[PDB]
């Protein structure tokens, strides 16, 4: 499928935005749709979603009572509504679907986003429950890593990693799925593993359109959400 | 410090079954009594190991895990057991080491039309191997005819909702389950009883 979205809006402090995700297909056939957030210092966010063909949703506890998502299967179009707008919603909002798998440490990743809405709210900072460093290095032909720590709860509980790639001006796209597995259309050269509280991303025979922002996806159960990344700008010399 | 505890159970959110959470307890003093001495549980079974003696225990590895269950299914957490719950959502091991804790939770996880944000699977082709997650959202095909992606004949969506109403029986009513895992192997230990705990 692709995921159509609505148009820019500029709302004012303490109103309310509602936007818009229809499927290519029209029929969000045993779907997940869910909603994620990239607001400037708060980095990426999931904020919620719903599984129209049940039509049961889930929220992230920040955004609870803020936040309010529908889906309707005649339309083939999902909302999601945000009330008391303030300053810091700020935000490329996503709408992107939630895959699934079985094994020991599953949880949900991202695989197709939209374009991504812009919401411009007119007139603190969120630290992130996975660490990265903000930026690596590497020299071209050779190998570079990047690093995701996260405390006990996740990833030390056993959940599994996934990985994003982010290019300017474009949106997130699943780079690694699972702790190793990797999305047809991504190179051998990009690799992944976990072990203990930390997860690894390794890209060998670094190419400089390897040049982008990489972030970590795991679930966190203190919060019982998907939680992201701070982001790493991976810098080829 | 303590162990978060309180964190697990006094939880502002449960998972659902079919999506269980999971945390480790480490680098941590726990205090089992405080949980031992509660009144508040309907169900403390403990397997492989006593109530009194672990907090003058050592474990290598330790977790937490919750979910919302209804009350006729709890006894599907213990070891051993067969039904929806054991074989396709939450699976424990005949060697389990461990208690699992449940209590009732029908003044928060139920509403008057029902409270449908928990679910279950009920379809699944095998069953769940111990403590695998299970959180795929594919159409099961409950026969010979292929499902093209769409629910239809023998053709269905493998999870459904409890339907959590206030007026129901306890037995249809939620239930809010903890199971901790205790595990020892010959390898540094995460968690230690206090009874063999320094405290400054
Ligand atoms: C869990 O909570 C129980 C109830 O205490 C009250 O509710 C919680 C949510 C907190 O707000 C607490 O400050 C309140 O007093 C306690 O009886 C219990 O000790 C708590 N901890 C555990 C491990 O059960
Ligand atoms: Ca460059
Ligand atoms: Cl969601």
């Amino acid at each position: 499928v692709q995921l159509v979205q609505s148009g820019a809006e500029v709302k004012k402090p303490g109103s309310s935005v509602k936007v818009s995700c229809k499927a290519s297909g029209g029929t969000f056939s045993s779907y997940t749709i869910s909603w994620v957030r990239q607001a400037p210092g708060q980095g990426l966010e999931w904020m919620g979603g719903i599984i129209p063909i049940l039509g049961t949703t889930n929220y992230a506890q920040k955004f609870q009572g803020r936040v309010t998502i529908t889906a309707d299967e005649s339309t083939s179009t999902a909302y999601m509504e945000l009330s008391s707008l303030r300053s810091e919603d700020t935000a490329v909002y996503y709408c992107a679907r939630k895959f699934g798998y079985s094994g020991y440490g599953a949880t949900w990743y991202f695989d197709l986003w939209g374009r991504g809405t812009l919401v411009t709210v007119s007139s603190g900072g969120s630290q992130s429950v996975l660490t990265q460093p903000p930026s690596v290095s590497g020299a071209p032909g050779q190998r570079v890593t990047i690093s995701c720590t996260g405390n006990s709860s996740n990833i030390g509980a056993g959940y599994d990693v996934h990985w994003y790639q982010q290019f300017p001006g474009t949106a997130p796209k699943l780079l690694i799925y699972g702790n190793s597995n990797r999305p047809s259309g991504v190179p051998d050269r990009f690799s992944g593993s976990k072990s203990g509280t930390s997860a690894s991303l390794a890209i060998t025979g670094l190419q400089a359109e390897d040049e982008a922002d990489y972030y970590c996806q795991s679930y966190d159960s203190s919060l019982s959400g998907s939680v992201f990344g701070g982001g790493t700008k991976l810098t080829v010399l | 410090n303590l162990c978060p505890f309180g964190e697990v159970f006094n939880a502002t959110r449960f998972a659902s079954v079919y999506a269980w959470n999971r945390k480790r307890i480490s680098n941590c003093v726990a205090d089992y009594s405080v949980l031992y001495n509660s009144a508040s549980f309907s169900t403390f079974k403990c397997y492989g190991v006593s109530p009194t003696k672990l907090n003058d225990l050592c474990f290598t590895n330790v977790y937490a895990d919750s979910f919302v269950i209804r009350g006729d299914e709890v006894r599907q957490i213990a070891p051993g057991q067969t039904g929806k719950i054991a074989d396709y959502n939450y699976k424990l091991p005949d060697d389990f080491t461990g208690c699992v804790i449940a209590w009732n939770s029908n003044n928060l996880d139920s509403k008057v039309g029902g409270n449908y944000n928990y679910l279950y699977r009920l379809f699944r082709k095998s069953n769940l191997k111990p403590f695998e997650r299970d959180i795929s959202t594919e159409i099961y095909q409950a026969g010979s005819t292929p499902c093209n992606g769409v629910e239809g004949f023998n053709c269905y969506f493998p999870l459904q909702s409890y339907g959590f109403q206030p007026t129901n029986g306890v037995g249809y009513q939620p239930y809010r389950v903890v199971v901790l895992s205790f595990e020892l192997l010959h390898a540094p230990a995460t968690v230690c009883g206090p009874k063999k705990s320094t405290g400054t």
